[PDB]
RNA sequence: AAUUGAAGAGUUUGAUCAUGGCUCAGAUUGAACGCUGGCGGCAGGCCUAACACAUGCAAGUCGAACGGUAACAGGAAGAAGCUUGCUUCUUUGCUGACGAGUGGCGGACGGGUGAGUAAUGUCUGGGAAACUGCCUGAUGGAGGGGGAUAACUACUGGAAACGGUAGCUAAUACCGCAUAACGUCGCAAGACCAAAGAGGGGGACCUUCGGGCCUCUUGCCAUCGGAUGUGCCCAGAUGGGAUUAGCUAGUAGGUGGGGUAACGGCUCACCUAGGCGACGAUCCCUAGCUGGUCUGAGAGGAUGACCAGCCACACUGGAACUGAGACACGGUCCAGACUCCUACGGGAGGCAGCAGUGGGGAAUAUUGCACAAUGGGCGCAAGCCUGAUGCAGCCAUGCCGCGUGUAUGAAGAAGGCCUUCGGGUUGUAAAGUACUUUCAGCGGGGAGGAAGGGAGUAAAGUUAAUACCUUUGCUCAUUGACGUUACCCGCAGAAGAAGCACCGGCUAACUCCGUGCCAGCAGCCGCGGUAAUACGGAGGGUGCAAGCGUUAAUCGGAAUUACUGGGCGUAAAGCGCACGCAGGCGGUUUGUUAAGUCAGAUGUGAAAUCCCCGGGCUCAACCUGGGAACUGCAUCUGAUACUGGCAAG
């Protein structure tokens, strides 16, 4: 198996270089509600192969540049 | 003198030119024994088991006095 | 090297050694890799008084691994000559 | 670290023979049991909880002649040990070795055994013993040193000791002057106007 | 800061080292601390018996 | 300092000064290369770099330049040489 | 078996209830101060100035890499004063060995410190693009040449630190050449890369009779593995502030060169115009993190000394070189601040190594001993080095033992104190009389921490060999700093050894006397203006005890920041009121999903600690065997009610 991780895009613009946001329910440390937390990834995709609104998988790699060490690997849902 | 104990360490002996080390001090010499604690002029230092206050020389007692202001 | 030794865990005038395997620039009592056993120059003639697990042992010194003279002497002396 | 002081007036506080002078004759009087522990002695103060309270854990003290960071940590320790807390406390303290040495009878009074203890002049299961608090499991051999067999004290106090209502959780001799702590005493057999919920509750709060 | 000078008598003079220890007194506002007395050039209290520990007034010579 | 393995210092100064002529002349080697890689002439790169592998190759052994990068000057290197040349 | 354990009281009022602050009882401390002070065991000891530092010590070591002789010894290319085989001069590197020099390995370990660092670190868990001395498994190499240089020598400069010219020499120093794959580059064809010798012994045979030659032990080159170490990448967690809301040009990405051991804006040119932020960027303030420690019933709060892991720093700022490793605590260069030496031209240095001084401070130690044990550096080894370490010195700072006696002793002495003058009390306390001798003291004896190394001798271990060399038996001498060790046995004599706080309520313990809103006490309420149990003394008592108080400090009590576990009509508290974005929350049915949730499994969660059961020091503290525990993270595989997502209502 791969670890991997969905996601949904956000930000286009960037010429290969894709950014996933990765949301996530956790129980508060101490109150104990569970509250959503995002978390932003630089990814890469060789020839744009999606855009923002896309939910994306992704799996971690060696380093490509400054913060971006996820590649592209299948996509799910893309169209508005 | 002050009812306290003191421990010898390191010992000198002024020499003419140079401050020798010594390890012990005989009767009949004089010395300087380094970081005594509390040992003002005119004590005396005996065995702690054979104790006695000695003499003790006189002091001049002053004969000026002066008011001093810390500028 | 890795090296098999005593580490001092006694108390003052009752040590108590520790055979375990690190690397030889580490501190005696500091980072190990992994313990072996122990040796009790005390004790005296009672339940215990050394052990050695020497598969263990016979493990690290299969990969280059080292014996302190010390510890030597007393894996020669565990026996295991017959 | 001992006490030392008068120990009658100890007992006079108390209200009761602690047996600090088990020595012969009187077992009290002629020391004006209660009625005067000072020059206010004679009164009757109506004590708070935590008065009595103080009182019954002090009574327990005084017995066996134990001071009060030992004692301390004896609760402490009794706490830990599984088991009625209140009870296994009173084990630790008949367990001490000068305690055991007075209850087999090889001294007049507690105070009297221990300074045997101290002396080097009892050991136990082979073994020379010094320390006044060796704790003494069942089975172990509390016997007098040949050195030191039969004189004087050590006579008169099998003597009257004997004299005494007598134990039950370990058997003593006097030819050999030698016995066996047989098991651990249980709570039943040792008691009086001594509770232990008074003095568990008081270092519990 | 100002601070208080329990015990009876005493010497502390313009010049005076000495040592505080903290502790309020509720008749002078303000004060938040007192001396100790027999540390440094305050002299303990004269002739003192019952709690000298406090005072630093050394045994009486048995 | 007072301690006689001050000569540590003394014999890392000769050592700088050995390393630094051949690492001088191995560089101008490797500047060589470039040369005609820049120059365009594609015989003097060949010739160059067939000249400066033994060099480059011995230093890694050697021990003043350690292996890859022995390794990655002539790897791409070759890589140029051949991009037109 | 194994984190199984939760107390309240004082104080607002004439009194009451509630509210609510303040206060107290508990535990703890790297403490200090005051009074007092016997021992021992184990432990702790600059918390402030990461302030400056005299002096000594803290890194050396190999002659089995090399030329070597200055000293030390023996032997002397061999000799006197004659003291004829005992000497001390003069010569000889012969041998032991060894000053200085080349070389090698180490100096990147060990030890110190907490300045910097709010995430360039740390903790948990993952990951791919890397190098790795010594130790190791495996395959082959180990050919043949060459140019130099310290030392040294002759001049010559300095006060010193340091040297300057000229000439000569050795090597496992250095550089070609040959050799060249399972190595590097390459699609391949092919190209191309290394190194070193040194010792112990020895039959013949041979010899310039130095050796060659044989043998054995080491060392060198190369490559692929292993082991250990390190570099690099991601995610979540890791203080306070919004009276800091915007930040961002190598900024964010791409391409291609260059670069490093390695991935990468690490770097450079060009091109896209991005990247971060209210899920707190930016900017300020404070801080080394964790294991853990203290408190707490827990959840929490507080904390990061001693031990161990990790990081950072080495007078200050900056920089590279050497090297497997450093951007180097006792290395180099540059600048700074400072100090020191100078024969005034010039030189030298950094205790946050150990000890120690000055300074700051309420406050923290000896300029000790030994490498004997354990462990590190070099060495074949012996050995040498080792302020790591093992010990000792100092301080009640703590924890734990023990002692400072034990029994007997009355119309209950005297003295003191109270008293209604009858007495009562201190008080079996004292004295006296029996008795004991721990610990101290004096004398004897005496374990254990010592396992090893050195010679010898016996073993198809070798090899041409009964040599040399390796292993192991056995044998004989011998290796401790602690050290007058622990511990044992003798000997004298109760002998050397009791204080501190408190006694109005909380709060265990009461009177007289002095004093008279004075002198003073006081944590809180409140005592004192003539019978003060509250001030000061005394007698008596209570509590602790070699300690006791006081102060400082954290938690508790405090459900008084309330997750567990609180409140807002009048006690503090509903915004004057509506609309509404972000966020939080969401009726009812089916299917699906499987994020949350649940279940099981595997790695993991360092050791020490805590806890359980045992074991070892006479006991305990302390030390130790094994477990339980580490309530966590991750992954794979499952479960589908609830939550969330998607589909149709
Ligand atoms: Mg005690
Ligand atoms: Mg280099
Ligand atoms: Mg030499
Ligand atoms: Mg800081
Ligand atoms: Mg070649
Ligand atoms: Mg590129
Ligand atoms: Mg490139
Ligand atoms: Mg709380
Ligand atoms: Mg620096
Ligand atoms: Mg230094
Ligand atoms: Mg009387
Ligand atoms: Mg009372
Ligand atoms: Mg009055
Ligand atoms: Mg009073
Ligand atoms: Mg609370
Ligand atoms: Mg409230
Ligand atoms: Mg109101
Ligand atoms: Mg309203
Ligand atoms: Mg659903
Ligand atoms: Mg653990």
């Amino acid at each position: 198996k791969i670890r991997t991780l969905q996601g949904r895009v956000v930000s286009d613009k960037m010429e290969k270089s894709i950014v996933v946001a990765i949301e996530r329910f956790v129980k508060h440390p101490i109150y104990g509600k569970f509250i959503k937390r995002t978390t932003k990834l630089h990814v890469h995709d060789e020839n744009n192969e999606c855009g923002i609104g896309d939910v994306v998988e992704i799996r971690e790699c060696r380093p490509l540049s400054k913060t971006k060490s996820w590649t592209l690997v299948r996509v799910v849902e893309k169209a508005v | 003198v002050k009812a306290a104990r003191e421990r010898f360490g390191r010992i000198v002996q002024m020499h003419a030119n140079k401050r020798e080390e010594i390890k012990e001090v005989r009767a009949g010499d004089i010395a300087a024994a380094i970081g005594l604690k509390d040992v003002t002029t005119g004590d005396t230092l005996c065995d702690p088991d054979a104790p006695i206050i000695l003499e003790r020389m006189e002091f001049p007692e002053p004969v000026i006095s002066i008011a001093v202001e810390p500028k | 090297m890795v090296t098999i030794r005593l580490a001092r865990h006694g108390a003052k005038k009752r040590p108590f050694y520790q055979v375990v395997v690190a690397d030889s620039r580490n501190a005696r009592n500091g980072r190990f890799i992994e313990r072996v056993g122990f040796f009790n120059p005390i004790a005296s003639e009672k339940e215990e008084g050394t052990r050695l697990d020497l598969d263990r042992i016979a493990h690290w010194v299969g990969q280059g691994a080292t014996i302190s003279d010390r510890v030597a002497a007393l894996i020669k002396e565990v026996n295991k000559a017959a | 670290a001992r006490y030392l002081g008068p120990k009658l007036k100890l007992s006079r506080r108390e209200g009761t023979d602690l047996f600090l002078k088990s020595g012969v004759r009187a077992i009290d009087t002629k020391c004006k049991i209660e009625q005067a522990p000072g020059q206010h002695g004679a009164r009757k103060p109506r004590l708070s909880d935590y008065g009595v309270q103080l009182r019954e854990k002090q009574k327990v003290r005084r017995i066996y002649g134990v001071l009060e960071r030992q004692f301390r940590n004896y609760y402490k320790e009794a706490a830990r040990l599984k088991g009625n807390t209140g009870e296994n406390l009173l084990a630790l303290l008949e367990g001490r070795l000068d305690n055991v040495v007075y209850r087999m009878g090889f001294g007049a009074t507690r105070a009297e055994a221990r300074q045997l203890v101290s002396h080097k002049a009892i050991m136990v299961n082979g073994r020379v013993v010094n320390i006044a608090s060796y704790q003494v499991s069942p089975n172990d051999v509390v016997s007098i040193r040949e050195k030191a067999k039969k004189q004087s004290r050590v006579k008169a106090a099998l003597e009257l000791a004997e004299q005494r209502e007598k134990p039950t959780w370990l058997e003593v001799d006097a030819g050999k002057m030698e016995g066996t702590f047989k098991r651990k005493p249980e709570r039943s057999d040792l008691s009086a106007d001594i509770n232990e919920h008074l003095i568990v509750e008081l270092y519990s709060k | 800061v100002t601070s208080y000078i329990g015990g009876e008598g005493h010497n502390l003079q313009e010049h005076s080292v000495i040592l505080i220890r903290g502790g309020r007194v509720k008749d002078l506002p303000g004060v938040r601390y007192h001396t100790v007395r027999g540390a440094l050039d305050c002299s303990g209290v004269k002739d003192r018996k019952q709690a000298r520990s406090k005072y630093g007034v050394k045994r009486p010579k048995a | 300092n007072i301690k006689s393995a001050k000569k540590r210092a003394i014999q890392s100064e000769k050592a700088r000064k050995h390393n630094a002529s051949r690492r001088s002349m191995m560089r101008t080697f490797i500047k060589k290369v470039y040369a005609a890689i820049e120059a365009g002439d594609k015989a003097a790169a060949q010739k160059a770099f067939n000249e400066m592998q033994p060099i480059v190759d011995r230093q890694a052994a050697k021990g003043l330049i350690h292996k890859n990068k022995a390794a990655r000057h002539k790897a791409n290197l070759t890589a140029q040489i051949n991009k037109l040349a």
